[PDB]
């Protein structure tokens, strides 16, 4: 099983509430424990922001963010500013940096846009820290492991 | 879906249109709540839009006169524009756009507009003009205000033939429309046409008659 | 920045095409085209969004498309119901906001095909001593209900000074449409000739006027 | 658009100039970039011009790319320059077994 625990990552100067009409929940809303980090207005600039995150528990952590590849280069600028955007992620072993892939695709659910997840497990008294441009789909809660357990695929009923 | 727009409908140019519409379940937070105007005689302009949360989308062209407000505890909104002028006229819907973005990539459900006349004073009346010459001959009934007007030929004794025409609104804010009478070309010269035009909001009336050149 | 024509005819049942032409900044970027039907009076309903997708309610006969910096509608099996202005809808990034087009009039047909019958008077000696000049181009017994005018001084469009109605049903059941031209009168007299010229589906109609 | 039953195999190259003046010669000058994409796929690829040893004469690369594209799937390339386009998607016939050997038939 998995257990939350928020990482408490407070905004100033930018938008949180994106929003999607694919993550239906009685209306146009997103993931639960993410947040879809935007520019104040249409085209204006995205500030560079600095976010850590102390794993203060005796397992190990599990850290999980977004990119997000926007259909155009316009579209970008117009959700984050204008600008090459950069996503860098960092802790005591882990050490990548992300750039979104803005072009052309084809409509998957009527949309043309994509969202794709990656994910570092932060050991035990770590710190995992986030530094981005934009184009950032941030988290909200880590997840740790509770125990013990088997994972089958099937497509027969339980007993 | 209910939506439902109201506020001052006729006003004059430099005052500020405010209007308001309100809903029906399908709450806030759920969707962008925008407003999207429609001048009468042709096109669709959006003008601006607002969530839940009270963030806004303005247009920037109409932005510096645009201000949005949502009443989220009664669960409606409030447009406020602007220092307005008169090319402001226009039916103005508020309309359920769905949230996608940081947008509204498509209104569904829209509502069902009231419409907004920002002209300037005042009853005037007209003045009208004989229209030279089978053939036909008619009036010019240019530069009055309000509508509407008689036009009458011979005073009421000829019918067949007239084909009054709709009157425009013209740039001054002031209507003017023509009629016409087709009549047989070789029969000229010899019988009068007389056009009785009537503006009852302005109590004039004329009797101007029609010549040949 | 989004070009509609102004009309389609077409017979019931069979299928006609609007187009939404676009800019590179509008549909060129990544960004979709959604339509929307408005009946005499009524309000916009939503018809296709996501270029392709149509709502809830919404019949096959009606199909959108959209290829490269354009996009397109299709409605196959006309009936009465269908009679309407329709309008294409994208969003813009040069202009940082949505964008409607300019409608399209979509008339059924039912009735014969007639074109105008324009009469052009010039202003008349009165206006002239009022230091006033004004042209009046009339039209009617046209079917369909659209047409496109356009004013011309013996060789030269004039973009300013034309006010031009609505077309209207006349007492015939057919459409009739007024245009007045707004001249100085020394403008007037100091050119050839005026011309009010108008087009109905696939034909121009022009009148002409001399000073004397 | 694949518009066959089985999976198609796309390929496409990149072509990484000897310079940044070869490639504004063949191409003009301004950043490369190549995007490509499909409902399982999206990336980036921009060339790397600059100096490296000659190969066939030649100090110039044409690297290629591959992905799989899913029946009624549609992949979509948007290029600056730079780019190798393909002419031709594949598709696979049926079974075989592929062997590495150094002597004749039989
Ligand atoms: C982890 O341990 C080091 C030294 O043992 C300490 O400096 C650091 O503050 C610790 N991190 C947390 C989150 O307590």
């Amino acid at each position: 099983g998995i257990d939350k625990e928020a990482m408490g990552f407070t905004y100033s100067g930018i938008r949180t509430n994106g929003a999607t009409s694919a993550c239906r929940r009685s209306g146009s809303s997103f993931y639960a424990e993410m947040k879809w980090l935007l520019s104040n207005t249409d085209n204006a600039a995205f500030p560079q922001m600095t976010k850590s995150y102390k794993n203060t528990r005796k397992s190990p952590a599990l850290i999980v963010w977004g990119i997000h590849h926007s259909v155009s280069t316009a579209e970008q600028t117009k959700l984050y500013g204008s600008g090459n955007k950069l996503v860098t992620v960092g802790s005591s072993n882990y050490q990548q940096s992300f750039v979104p892939s803005p072009g052309a695709r084809p409509q998957v659910n009527g949309l043309s846009g994509r969202i794709d997840f990656h994910w570092l497990m932060l050991n035990p008294n770590d710190t995992v820290t986030f530094s981005f441009n934009g184009a950032f789909i941030a988290p909200d809660r880590a997840s740790f492991l509770r125990g013990k357990s088997m994972g089958i695929q099937s497509g027969v009923q339980v007993d | 879906l209910q939506l439902q727009e109201w506020g001052a409908g006729l006003l004059k140019p430099s005052e500020t249109l405010s209007l308001t519409c309100a809903v029906y379940g399908g709450s806030f937070s759920g969707y962008y709540w925008s407003w999207i105007r429609q001048p009468p005689g042709k096109g669709l302009e959006w003008i601006g839009e607002i969530n839940h949360s009270g963030g806004t989308n303005y247009n920037p062209s109409l932005k510096s006169r645009v201000t949005i407000s949502v009443d989220t505890s009664n669960n409606q909104f409030s447009l406020k524009l602007s220092s307005v002028t008169a090319a402001d006229t226009a039916v103005y819907y508020c309309a359920r756009g769905v949230w996608e973005g940081s947008g509204s990539d498509n209104f569904d459900y829209w509502g069902q507009g009231t419409l907004v006349t920002v002209s300037s004073a005042s009853t005037k009346g007209p003045s009208v003009f004989p229209l030279a010459p089978t053939a036909a001959l008619g009036c010019l009934v240019k530069d009055y205000f309000p509508e509407p007007v008689t036009v009458s030929w011979n005073s009421g004794a000829l019918t067949s033939g007239v084909h009054t025409f709709p009157a425009v609104l013209q740039s001054s804010g002031l209507y003017s429309l023509s009629s016409v009478v087709t009549v047989p070309s070789s029969s000229l010269g010899t019988q009068t046409y007389i056009c009785n035009v009537n503006h009852k909001p302005s109590n004039t009336k004329v009797d101007k008659k029609v010549e040949p050149k | 920045a989004l070009t509609q024509p102004p009309s389609v005819s077409g017979a019931p049942g069979q299928r006609v095409t609007i187009s939404c032409t676009g800019s590179s900044s509008n549909i060129g970027a990544g960004f979709d085209v959604h339509w929307y039907q408005q009946l005499p009076g009524t309000a916009p309903k939503l018809l296709i969004y996501g270029n392709s997708f149509r709502p809830s309610g919404v019949p096959d006969r009606f199909s959108g498309s959209k290829s490269g910096t354009s996009a397109s509608l299709a409605i196959a099996g006309l009936q009465a119901e269908d009679e309407a202005d329709y309008y294409c809808q994208s969003y813009d990034s040069s202009l940082s906001g949505v964008v409607f087009g300019g409608g399209t009039k979509l008339t059924v047909l039912g009735q014969p095909k007639a074109a105008p019958s324009v009469t052009l008077f010039p202003p008349s000696s009165e206006e002239l001593q009022a230091n006033k000049a004004t042209l009046v181009c009339l039209i009617s017994d046209f079917y369909p209900g659209a047409v496109t005018v356009a004013w011309k001084a013996d060789s030269s469009p004039v973009k300013a000074g034309v006010e031009t109605t609505t077309p209207s049903k006349q007492s015939n059941n057919k459409y009739a449409a007024s245009s007045y031209l707004s001249l100085t009168p020394e403008q007037w007299k100091s050119h050839r000739s005026y011309s009010c010229q108008v087009t109905h589906e696939g034909s121009t109609v022009e009148k002409t006027v001399a000073p004397t």
